[PDB]
Parts: C-alpha cells; structure tokens; sequence
C-alpha cells in the first residue's frame, strides 16, 4: 500500500478544523475534520484507530503531526481510503475514512503525490 | 547593555535632614523565578573600598546602623541613606544583580550646606 | 575576618603589560566567585571579567576581552589579571571583589592604581 | 510575561 | 465498549481549567477539573488511572489532549463513566469518574458522539 | 500508596523555579526547587528518580508535567515523602523529600488531595 | 554510518520548506524539500523510512527536528545520502536521497559535518 | 555514577546556539554548542550518544531538556565528561565531551552539583 495510490483520493487545501481522541474496543483512536481554506466544498473526516486497518502503525505520527497542522491553521493537502471502518454507530458519528497522509501546501502547488 | 542612570551627581544636605537618592534602569529587574529586585546600594568613601549597604533593593546588610529601604518597584528606587551625620559624607553608587555582567550606576557625592 | 588583600601602585610603560594580583584568606578559596573591576577617575566602575575558583571558567567584558586575561591559583589562595597593550587611557585603580549567594559583593579589595606614562 | 515558545514547542512534540 | 455509549455522560462547552497529576497503586494518572464556558453549573473533576480501568489503553492519549486544551484553554466536551474506584477517601477527593474522551468544541457544535 | 496520604506534605502557594534534569545510578532523575509565590520562606526541594522508590511508574508523567509548571511559572502544590533517598552527596546537595505529585493552585484554593 | 561521510551528501544553508508524514509498505516514512531563503538554486528533497533503510533508529529523533526546524523557520544545514531508495514510482513525486542529519547553519560558520 | 561526581566538569552561565541530529554506529545522536551568555568565554561542544556510554539510559530525558533549553537560550549550567567520544572524523567535527545533565541557573547562582 502507499498514500499516493490511485485507489486512495486525496482533498486539497484542507485546514483541520476539529480534533478527538477516544476509545473503541480498547484502542484508542482520532479523528480530524478538515475544511476548505476558501469556504467551499465540504468537511471530511478522517479517522485512525490505533489497532484496527492496515494504517495502524501511523496512528502515533499521524496524532502528532495532526496536532501540528490543527495548531498553527496552516492549509494542507490530506489523503483518505474510503470505506474502511464498519461499526455502525462509529461511521454514522464521523466517517469511513482512514486518515493514510498529510501533505504541506506552499502558495501554487502541494508536496504531495499526484 | 542594561544601564543605570543615578541621580543626582552631586548632593549637600544639612546635618539631621532625611536624604534622598534616585537610580533608575533601562529595564525591570524583578525575577519572576526568585521573586526579588535585584539591586543594591554602595558606600565609598574617598580612598576606601565600597561597602555593601541592601541585599535586594529593600534588605539592608547585618551592620546598617538604621539606613533606608528602596522602593520596591520594577527600575526605579529612592531612599538610599538617612540621619545625616558628620561621618556620612561618602560616595553612593548603585548596582544590578540581574545577570552575571554586573553594571554599575554613575555615583553621588553627599557635602555638607555651607 | 573575611577580607582581600591586593597588590600596590604600579607605572609601566605605554605598550607594556601588568600582573595584578588578588590574596584572599579566611575562607575556602573555591566558594565565591572573584570579579574584577576597574574604577576611572570619573569614579564610574566598569566589571573586566569573572572566574570560578573551581573551575576556573571565566567570561570576559566585550571590551576587555582582547586586552586582559583571569587567572586563578587555588594553591596559594590568590587570583590574577593581566593586562597587554597598555594605552594611556588604562590608567584607573583595579578592584577584586567576590559574590556571595545572595547576588551581592560583600569583601572587595583595597585598590591598585595603575598609571602608564612615559 | 512567560516566553511561550517554550510553552507551545511543549504540547505540540510528542 | 465505545467512547460515545448510552452509559457514558458528557457536558458541552467545558473548559480544562485545572490538571492535578499523580499515582495511586503503582500507577499513574491526572485528574482534570473542568468549569463551564461562563462559570455556569458545576466543577467536572475526571481522573484516569493508567491501569486500572478499562479505558486503560487510552491513558497517554486522553492526557496529551487534555494538556493541549488546558493550556490553550478553549472549549472542549468531556465523556465520563460514573460510578468507579470505590476507594472511599479518593471520590472525596476529586470524584466517582473516569475520563473517557475528550472532544474539541467550535463555536456552534462540538465535534463528537452527541 | 497514594500522594494525598496522611504521611505526606503540601506546599500551596508555591513556585517551580528551577529545574536540573540527569542521572543516578543507571536511572535518569529531575529535581526542581520550589520558592514562595512571594518570595517568603526556604527553598523546598524535591527531586524523583525513574526506578528507585515505590514513586517510580510516574515518573515520565512528573517529568513532562514538571517541564510545563516550569515554563508557566504559576503556582502549584508539591507533594513531597521525606526521608526517602539516603545518598548523602544527593541529599545536602539537592534534598531529602519526594515528588509525589503535582497539584494546580487558583484563585481561591489549589485543588487536590489535602 | 554516519551523516558526514564523503559518501554522503548536504545542501547547507537551506531551510526547511515543506514536510510529509505518512506510511509505504507497512512503515511510516517523511520527507523534506528544502529551498533558500532568498529565492535561489533548486530545491532539494529528502526522506526517511521508519523500518525499510539504514536510517532506522533514528528515524523519531530526526522527525523531532525535523518538526522543530521547520517551525523555527531558521537556516538549517540538511544532509543526505544519494541514491538509497529503490521503489520506482516512489521517487518520481519526491526523491531518491535519504534524510541523514539536521545541524543549525549560522550567518558566518556552519555547526554540521563537512 | 553520578551527574555531579568531582570527575565531572561544569561550565556555568552559558547559552545554547547550535544543534545537529544524526546517527553513528547505528545510534542516533544529537548535539549542542554552548557560548557564554555574559560577553566572553570559550565556547564548548558536548553530546551523547543513544546507547554508547553509561549516560545511555538517559539519551531520551536529556534531548528533550536540551531542545528545551535551545528554544528559549536561556542561561543554563552544563555538565559534561571531556574525553568520551574516540571517533577521530567525528571528534575533531564536533567535540570529545558527554553530555550528563543540564541545570537551570537563575541571574547569579545555579541549581545543581558543585
């Protein structure tokens, strides 16, 4: 697997937003709520258990950097895997997504793979 | 690079009058850490070594024989000596405790009034 | 009685260097730190420089730091300064101090003037 | 008045 | 079990605005103590022993969040579990509750299982 | 064990203000030096070592919470054990108490276990 | 190994530009363009791979500084080593060279291996 | 062994300027450059090693003090091992010192071993 497969989207100039750390089936998680840095389109969210999917040994990096990026308000350029998580009451809360990168964005362009 | 601005230069006052002494700072000198001022006051007289007089701008030494008590304030003080008598013409100088590069204030000359 | 003892008058010539030194006694030598200060006529003190008797790590004024050099003996209980390109204006008495805990100068010197002419 | 450079490179590492 | 269960409590708009840390029985944990978003209502004091509960595994997560919001100081929404740690002079202490998520509030609406 | 016990101690009202983290025997150790939030009494020191006393399993949590009492400068309750380590060197140079914990002091009363 | 061989590589005067945190081949792995800070040359990009190079243990200390120069804005010296990475689409969005080693360049000297 | 053995060295008053992280021998590294904070001195350089010497088990405690101390370049006591590192391409790149420990002096006195 790799962040920048065609199978996994990405959603550009994306501002987190909103943070939250839990517990499910003891493990911890967090899920980020990104939004546009120009006021259109829509919120994603995009989760990470810590044990759960086959992007479970990012949850400590992504936690960091995630906390980074929420802090400072700067846009970046995040990518997900779509349908991912299955407990019903868990999806129907924030999303099932998986939070799989987190590219900067400059002025022009993104550090991302395209 | 902290200086110290005492005034006045020169000072004659009459034998049993309240004497007054300004100083004054480019900056604070309270530290938040050890919670004191860190200035203190000198005595010279001519052809003697100096004598320290106050701890921490407020303090005075264990032999004071009755002296004053500085303003407690951030970068300014007053109320150096008192009591006038006929042995405390002496030269009054000024000093910080902020940092290791001890800077000291310019002097002040007690006379006696005609 | 805790008091410091230094050297007397000195007259070099303009070019010339100068050892002053500084005796202490009735204490253990490595427990206050030892400055050096430098009065003009103007009675106007200005700091040289410091040293740990321990260690002996010093830190020099950024306009002494090219012109003097500490030095401290914790055998005979007595410190140093030196003093190289000696100009007419590095005449002034030389002082010895030491810090107690509570960030003040308690002992000083009893002076050593210095005057260079020709 | 604490510098909150320190502070901040406090919660964000780790 | 879940973070946003039927048998877990929450409380909107909170503000993280005293962090007690310490240890009982060989293992760590910190208290919070949260009050409302204009001093209405009541204190929240929720512990969370390191190992001790079933929410054990998110110990580290829970704190580093409940850091982050203490020192920024901005609204947040806490989920407790009532009704643990039968020690008797411990719930005199802080309280019967065990700090079990920790969402971050907008102006509007939180972000987390309602 | 527990830091509110009836055989520990509490310093309200006081201020961390200095701090020296390194190591003893094969265990890393971190003191701090507690002064009055006025500058009145002696200075309280208590120190914590990683793997020596029955204190230990916290003390990454005591060194992280220690780190961020010190930038802030505020005010803070230490809970100390006395008598707990007995290298001479260690004690006349630093102290003889025991972290035992770290409370958070307000306006009105610090929080935690009296 | 180590970060200032002959074998190896450096871009000094840089600064830390851009930064990507995500997970290849169950490993996380960030990378790193660097560009001047006064609009020149061009600019130069490395990595590190968590488990899948000879860069691996020190794979959480570089990413702490990493993070922290890329916050401090400061000119940073940043090593590499050419030619480590095998994965062919990989390299065709950021690079080929490792991320070795983070020094601190001054105005006049530069604190790093060369 | 003890930081504040007799067969350890300390500079006083001193501010850290430069660092660098890498990796030797398959161990990470960091590394800091000390100038006197009070107008003069001679600067000295002093690192450690991940798991080389017997301050190994505390690598982890002291780059986070270190990096806490380059960030606000504060006035700190150091204390060192000269004579430690024997790589000859590495020595006379940076030093031959250790770090040990990392005190927290105050305007005129420090907090630590003498």
């Amino acid at each position: 697997e790799w962040t920048g497969d065609n199978t996994n989207a990405y959603y550009s100039d994306e501002v987190i937003s909103e943070l939250h750390v839990g517990q499910i089936d003891t493990s911890p998680y967090f899920c980020i709520k990104t939004v546009k840095a120009n006021g259109s389109g829509t919120p994603v969210v995009a989760c990470a258990v810590s044990k759960q999917s086959i992007w479970a040994p990012s949850f400590k990096e992504l936690l960091d950097q995630a906390r980074y990026f929420y802090s400072t308000g700067q846009s970046v350029r995040i990518h997900v895997q779509k349908n991912i998580w299955t407990y019903p009451l868990f999806v129907n809360t924030f999303s099932a997504n998986a939070l799989v990168g987190l590219s900067s964005c400059s002025a022009t362009q993104c550090f991302g793979p395209k | 690079d902290i200086v110290m601005s005492q005034s006045p230069s020169s000072l004659a006052v009459s034998a049993g009058e309240k004497v007054n002494m300004s100083c004054k700072s480019s900056q604070s000198l309270f530290n938040s850490r050890t919670r004191k001022n860190h200035l203190a006051w000198y005595q010279q007289k001519p052809g003697q070594s100096p004598k320290l007089m106050i701890y921490w701008a407020s303090t005075g030494e264990c032999v004071v024989r009755d002296r004053f008590t500085g303003s407690g304030c951030g970068t300014d003080f007053t109320l150096t000596i008192s009591s006038v008598q006929d042995e405390d013409r002496a030269v009054y100088l000024c000093k910080q405790s902020h940092n290791r590069a001890l800077t000291f204030g310019c002097g002040t000359k007690l006379e006696m009034k005609r | 009685e805790i008091q410091s003892q230094q050297c007397g008058p000195e007259l070099v010539k303009p070019g010339s260097s100068v050892k002053v030194s500084c005796k202490a006694s009735g204490y253990a030598f490595t427990n206050y730190k030892a400055l050096g200060s430098k009065q003009s006529h103007g009675k106007s003190l200005e700091w040289i420089g410091y040293i740990d008797p321990y260690n002996s790590d010093s830190s020099y004024n950024q306009q002494f730091k090219d012109k003097a050099t500490l030095t401290v003996d914790k055998s005979s209980s007595t410190a140093y300064m030196y003093l190289n390109s000696l100009t007419s204006e590095d005449s002034a008495v030389y002082y010895c101090a030491g810090l107690e805990l509570t960030g003040t100068l308690p002992y000083w010197g009893q002076g050593t003037l210095v005057t260079v002419s020709a | 008045f604490y510098d909150a450079r320190p502070v901040i490179e406090l919660i964000l590492s780790k």
